[PDB]
């Protein structure tokens, strides 16, 4: 299984709220970057039931 | 911040009744954030695959705004 990405818009802003639980695997410090790790998991984890099923939707996670 | 949340606007392209792994969900997950986002707001276009099949499209956004985008789902086949 993988991801394939692109980005359609990058941007230098760097203002992320922090979060609890920040991630810490592959390799991740924990940190902004982990918040956003944790957060693209809970979503990708979420979806699972419209790959299962079918269907769309807009999901949230905190960052 | 002022990001507080991040946003997955997602569509199926084919019905997978499979599921990835914890392990397999973690790179895919450090990979974009790490690599894509790079610690900064921004708009990424993503397909799920498993294997050679393209599964779930999904637009992932990061902003300021706390609300939900809508949107379509973009993809990255």
């Amino acid at each position: 299984w993988s991801l394939r990405w692109r980005m359609q818009k990058s941007t230098t802003i760097a203002a992320i709220a922090g979060c609890s639980g920040a991630a810490t695997f592959g390799g991740l410090a924990g940190g902004i970057v982990g918040c956003i790790a944790a957060g693209i998991l809970a979503i990708l984890q979420g979806f699972e039931v419209n790959w299962h099923n079918g269907g769309g939707g807009d999901r949230s996670n905190p960052v | 911040g002022e990001a507080t949340t991040i946003w997955g606007v997602g569509a199926d392209e084919a019905i997978d009744k499979g599921t990835p792994s914890k392990n397999d969900l973690q790179n895919m997950s450090a990979d974009l954030a790490k690599n894509g986002f790079k610690g900064h707001q921004g708009v990424a276009c993503s397909t799920v695959k498993d294997g050679n099949k393209d599964v779930y499209m999904i637009k992932f956004s990061l902003a300021g705004g706390s609300n939900d985008p809508g949107g379509s789902p973009c993809s990255d086949d």
